């Protein structure tokens, strides 16, 4: 009814420990969600065009041309790690657990409140807010996944990460098909590169509406909505990283001479000439057996063209890579391709008291060593006459195409049947948790944006809207915009995310890396004197595991 | 010790083409040396003309071109202007993280 | 945009010490390898020191090894060159140098400061 | 007890024929294993560094820098074909069988003997050997695979291949994490290329010890140890090779004119103009239908950058390839990338009476035709105007990067969704049998070092050690090395390897290739007049099978 | 028998996770123990007297005068944390667990080997070692705890901390009653202070022998000894520390004015005069209510005379304190009274390759804040007129007894009915695990040397000895020492220590302190290039818990 609550606030994470080292981690997340009535009650097909920016030669990477259907609905998205765990919970998970499973998801809307705003004609602004007890909130659960999948974490538009801070839903929109051509150029190109937007292909048109595709529930102040429990079928997520490169696979060479005194200058020596050694190599025309030429079971990681942009029907897009750059751990400035960069606002980890539109940014460096150091790569002749001469070796400094800033590694691909790689680690708090699998016939082996992928399906998107609150002067025949009473809603969203995790075991004599609070990061986890909070990112795959 | 040799002095008429060369007493200059060319006027700090043997910083006129000729680095000024008269210094990346600088070439526009 | 300003150059007797400070602006200081070059009065440019990497690894020319120390403070966006046991041969104009390639270094001085003069004389 | 044997010597291979053309092949292998007490009773973290070798420009391929934990334990490894089969058994297998399955593995240690050595003070050396009836041999079976996987076949350090020749175990060591950077150079590079060893990453440290990870059994002279039967879950291994290239897939063109007289100069002719023919091609802008342009179901084999070295956290390593070079069968000198080269000593096939440290070497040429002949490759313009002109074709002789010894094929990768390839053939006697699968999330489609891969796990490594035999003057507080009575052990190792194989069938009118003894190889299988034995390599995939 | 092993080496720690967040931690520890035949076969009553050292005025704290019974037996003691856990196991325990229980203890001796040494008459030393198959090892388990309790951890004389390093037992001795008087003095005292050893009180004599008190087992090479499982009844041990001082107990004062801008210079203000505030205080003659005078439920910690030496029948001994010094965390140099200092040799954490008699030392700073900062203490008059004047306040700088180096805090005791304190934290690896409770009528509330105390009893001490190996010339009537064949033993000791622990829970938004490997301590957990190992100390009570 009007004066009866329809739900309870719960934001507790429970760790129920099972037998055999397994734990059920049920994270509860409760938020107060504020929603305004849509700017327009219609669906719009809006073409965003920034040909001015890309008309500058060399700016083709800044292309934003696209077409989107803007809908009157808003999306309630909780597909981010920060929506579910605080730094203490994440510390417990990443320190005491070795693998993580995604078990189930539930969400519900309760304690719906709808208020109308009456603004007076007095010259200084003044307004009052009245409860509209008969107003309704339109809630649609796309449990069949009919609507396009538009996760908000990629735009930093999920629910807020603070239980005590009210959050908002994101206005929903989806991509409409378009055709676009953009010939790349550079500073110094003469003429106007081909840069046109060709329109839309009629055979690819797909105009979706929530009304025609999903059942819609009208919730009054005394109503509540529950989606029901959804159960995932994803793969386990490892909370351990691998450190072994191809150089550290298998049996090391026997050292016939060992150091007689400790110290950094004292080295063990194999004691056998490199061309007189025993072993197996894939180089059938050389007698040298070294750490770089000896046979290994397979290849850890792969090389791909980095900062390569491929053009397709809808324009250019960067070629993704599964693994981050090698050497970003020895030198943090080397983080670039494959090291995801997260930019977020005050709702999602940035200092809440900051002013301005500049977001808080961080580049994530994974502990796994599956990356590549292209500056140390090279190609050489099949003859393999050592030491190699100039014409028989292609080095990373050799120009490709006549460009001194482009080398073969930029266009180099080593993906093959022997490539072995890991899934992307969870990124806390701004990383996505689960992502829908592509509906293609042949599917990618992994996604670079979420550690869990939906093989069959994952829970339907939740859409909310303020039902039209018409005045007495509504005329559907009029071409002017619908006249509505200014209405807004505040409702409580509660979600339950259930994981299954395995407790880690100590395999080595030495201790391992753990996340800990210290003097440097001590104040990143507590509020300031005025209430300013923040959530800094945390690494997940802290403990190491042996690859081979 | 690494020694970078370049012409002590060079001359070019206005609107002409001149080439300043930068070599090594022992060895050859390649793109692995990342030859850099810097311009210095009297009483002023050096100005970067070329980096990575071909790249001129934004604002550097196109009349300056960097290349690798033979076993040396070459800086070619085509249509040399009066303001191009200055001391041009060549920097070679000698591996590891060591840099070496040439003796410098005093280019005067007649 | 990218600006480097050197300071601390002053007349000093042989065998003394001096710290040159280089203030950088217009760019992320910690993301670029920095260095100190020097030009003797009437002589050509000579590379002095280089600081590179997120670990602040340092390399020095043979003429200043053991005597010069190159360091950086990214909080202040400052580069410090501390010279000890200064000699008459160290008298010169010292230029701040910044490499423009953060993830792929140019291995060359992209930007230069105005320079600070250091005179060593008894 | 002291005077009671605890096992029997068995080195017989049994072929028990089943119904439906299947045979159980149980190979028994018995060896006398001699073990010396470890040089040191401690674990050592030894850094092998050869910066002197790689400081020579162009020698970066000879990099041996690495770090290893040297343990006081020795590894008993029987993961090689020669440990289980003699040339007659291998001939029977490769001639009468079409596929091979790895069923089970057992091993055991018995008839343990421990002897102490007493050396006299007499000026001419003289010594006696006494039975230490109370001495113990420490045996650890890592059935849980906690320790790093270090197969010895890659170093030619498995058990000997001769039943009547006593063998030894290999001292055990494993790779410890390290960071290393090496900028490639060539003869003619000026300056000192960046060549440093950066140390160890604390987050990747993994110090393993047998004592803290595995149960240890103390075997006295009257004790024996049995691991128990382990059962594999690997894929079948084909003993047949495929010969069909993309040029030999599908229906050949109809010959409207056939030769009227036999002879090499008389050819059949299609009889239709290449641009007037019927068929399907993937080239939508050409009317030519030829043997090179006609559509095929998929691609057999793939091209990858050969002799390409990729650098990662721990240095440079050669990029592996699944298939060997094409044309190595028409010209044996073309064997290079992908053709494994085996180097071994007198225990593993080399003439036992040879003197010197030079190993016996052979390059293996597989009968399967999945390789590539890069000298016959080329790229050309999408326009496809024939005959192609200079600027519209990139040939294998065209320099890439300005180097006349490097062409596009050196950096060329054609692996894709249409690539079809075979597993590596068994290499007798020096090839590995089974290999552990990588613990990565995404796993390689095959391993290049063993025909069988352990999906879940494969039998734990067996470690042996001589238990410390202290003197009366032991003082654990002393910083000097432990003083031990010189002790060694001789024990009998018996293993049983069970395979399941299918008998081959005659599918064609003509006979197939079989391994046979002849005048040339007659004496490669019998001892010399002084007892000198050898085991030359044998090819496995002799018979052909149709790919399509 | 002679050639049959009687046990297995096991040094694995198992973490079996139970329901409701409990885990059984069973630590197995196996060692090779070397024992020499006793120097003397008799019991000796030896008086150690160092009157020369204490005859120097001011050196009374260096008194070592005492009397001990030296026995021919050696003590096998495993009552130290390092005997059971390696750094990885300890990291897991201290990071993932909140409390620890001591469940059970077992130990056993197996694979007994006895060897005689024959030394030749040749001028250069030379000797041989022969197995004495009929020799015996005398093993006595004092399960009834008849013998004096002499834990070896207080002398750093337990078994070694390395599974792969053979260890030794400690020769056993116990205290015999004596009377001693020593009048304290100082540099500047005139005359000879009273310093005598008065002998022994006949009414306190207690001469124990293993033979007359404990059953003795004679173990030959084919025999083994097992003590059987003993079960403890101790209290739980907290793995969390308390941070709350009396200043942080209860409800804080309400701040009527809060800072309007974040920053260290902006403070909240109570906004009420200290003499106009509301609350409860134990000072009935003052109207001031402040953070220092407001009533608290009780007192956390206590003050006691520090570096006070009490003299009793047997001489002077330092007065123990339960808690360490306050401020030792803000300034590590403040660690003194109550901060235990551990000194140990190469068997128990010191770098094994070090040379010399200097031990490795460390002072343990507990994370619990129950200590006192005596420099901030003061006493003042009951009148409490503020600001206090000179004569109404006794400060820590006021001389006591006319000595400027002694103040009231040195003789100050605040222990009372309101005192609340914690048990001592475990000290890894050198700390004792369990300790026997005193047999007094009134027992101490805790022990300062071990976190677990034996209410009724804890497992009997294990004593080992080499049975006399007489020659043919033995004559019991002779007053000369017994002539024995030089004999020694090597036997394997295996122990099982079972704990029950509770998994910790995340109670706060922020993360907590965890033990982690980093660049600074990375090489403290791995061997050097020559095998040099060490075990640095680790803190146990890392996570905080709320006291009130």
């Amino acid at each position: 009814g009007v004066g009866i609550s329809t739900g309870t606030f719960n934001n507790q994470t429970e760790f129920k420990f099972l037998e055999n080292g397994w734990v059920y981690i049920t994270a509860n997340s409760s938020r107060l969600v504020h929603l305004n009535m849509p700017e327009s009650e219609n669906y719009r097909r809006v073409v965003v065009n920034n040909l001015d920016k890309t008309a500058v030669n060399g700016n083709m990477a800044l292309d934003d041309t696209h077409a989107e259907i803007v809908t009157p609905w808003s999306l309630v998205d909780a597909n981010a790690w920060g929506v579910w765990f605080n730094p203490g919970d994440w510390q417990l998970i990443v320190n005491t657990m070795s693998e993580l499973h995604l078990v189930s998801f539930e969400q519900e809307i309760f304690n719906v409140v709808l208020k109308t705003v009456s603004e007076s004609a007095t010259q200084p602004p003044t307004k009052v807010y009245n409860n509209d007890l008969t107003a309704s909130l339109m809630v649609a659960l796309d449990s069949n996944n009919t609507m396009p999948f538009t996760p908000a974490a990629m735009r930093s538009e999920t629910l807020g990460f603070y239980p005590w801070k009210p959050t908002i839903p994101t206005p929903w929109r989806y991509y409409f098909q378009w055709d676009r051509t953009l010939i790349p150029s550079h500073t110094g190109t003469s003429g106007t590169p081909t840069n046109i937007y060709h329109g839309t292909d009629p055979d690819d048109v797909q105009f979706y509406t929530i009304e025609n595709s999903v059942p819609v529930h009208l919730l009054r102040t005394g109503d509540e909505f529950a989606t029901g429990t959804f159960f995932f079928d994803c793969k386990p997520c490892r909370l351990t990283h691998t450190w072994q490169t191809n150089r550290a696979l298998g049996l090391p060479p026997f050292l016939n001479s060992l150091p007689q005194s400790e110290g950094g200058t004292n080295f063990g020596y194999i004691g056998v000439q490199q061309d007189k050694r025993r072993g197996v190599t894939q180089m059938g025309n050389t007698n040298y057996i070294t750490e770089a030429t000896i046979m290994r079971p397979a290849e850890v990681g792969y090389s791909a063209p980095y900062y390569s942009f491929e053009a397709s029907t809808q324009g250019p897009f960067k070629t993704p890579i599964a693994a981050g750059r090698g050497g970003a751990q020895t030198d943090e400035n080397q983080a670039a391709d494959g090291d995801p960069r997260y930019a977020f606002g005050r709702q999602h980890g940035q200092k809440t008291t900051t002013t301005g539109e500049t977001p808080e940014r961080f580049t994530y460096i994974a502990h796994q060593d599956t990356g590549r150091y292209p500056e140390g790569d090279w190609i050489q002749n099949i003859n393999f006459n050592l030491p190699v001469t100039d014409d028989n070796v292609l080095l990373p400094t050799d120009p490709i195409g006549g460009k001194t800033g482009i080398n073969y590694t930029n266009i180099f691909n080593t993906y093959g049947p022997l490539t072995a790689l890991n899934n992307v680690p969870p990124v806390y708090p701004n990383g996505q948790i689960w992502d829908k699998e592509f509906d293609t016939d042949l599917k990618p082996r992994l996604h670079v944006n979420a550690p869990f992928v939906c093989q069959n399906n994952c829970p339907g998107q939740l859409f909310v809207k303020v039902a039209p609150n018409l005045t007495n002067q509504y005329d559907p025949d009029a071409s002017a915009n619908m006249s509505r009473i200014v209405t807004y809603s505040d409702f409580w969203w509660k979600g339950k995310l259930v994981f299954k995790a395995k407790l880690r075991a100590s395999h080595t004599w030495n201790p391992i890396q753990q996340m800990s609070i210290n003097v440097d990061n001590q104040f990143n986890y507590v509020p300031s004197n005025i209430g300013g909070m923040k959530i800094v990112y945390e690494k997940s795959q802290l403990a190491p595991r042996k690859l081979y | 010790q690494t020694v970078v040799t370049q012409e002590p002095s060079l001359s070019v008429s206005p609107g002409g083409t001149v080439t300043l060369t930068c070599g090594l007493s022992s060895g050859s200059v390649s793109t692995s040396n990342y030859p850099g060319w810097y311009q210095q006027t009297l009483g002023r700090a050096p100005r970067t003309i070329i980096y990575r043997t071909s790249s001129r910083p934004s604002g550097v006129p196109n009349r300056f071109s960097g290349s690798i000729s033979g076993n040396k680095a070459a800086l070619t000024i085509t249509g040399a202007q009066p303001e191009d008269e200055a001391d041009y210094y060549c920097s070679l990346y000698m591996g590891s993280y060591t840099y070496v600088f040439g003796s410098g070439t005093q280019l005067t526009v007649l | 945009e990218v600006q480097l300003v050197e300071s601390g150059g002053d007349l000093v007797k042989p065998g003394g010490s001096l710290r040159l400070s280089c203030v950088a602006s217009g760019f992320t200081f910690s993301s670029y390898n920095m260095g100190w070059v020097r030009q003797a009065p009437g002589k050509g440019l000579q590379w002095v020191a280089w600081i590179y990497g997120s670990r602040s690894s340092t390399n020095y020319a043979d003429a200043v090894k053991g005597r010069f120390t190159i360091s950086r403070d990214n909080a202040k966006n400052t580069l410090y060159l501390q010279m000890n046991s200064l000699r008459a041969e160290d008298t010169a104009v010292y230029y701040c140098a910044r490499d423009g390639g953060s993830p792929a270094a140019y291995y060359g001085m992209d930007y230069w400061g105005p320079g600070t003069s250091l005179f060593v004389s008894s």
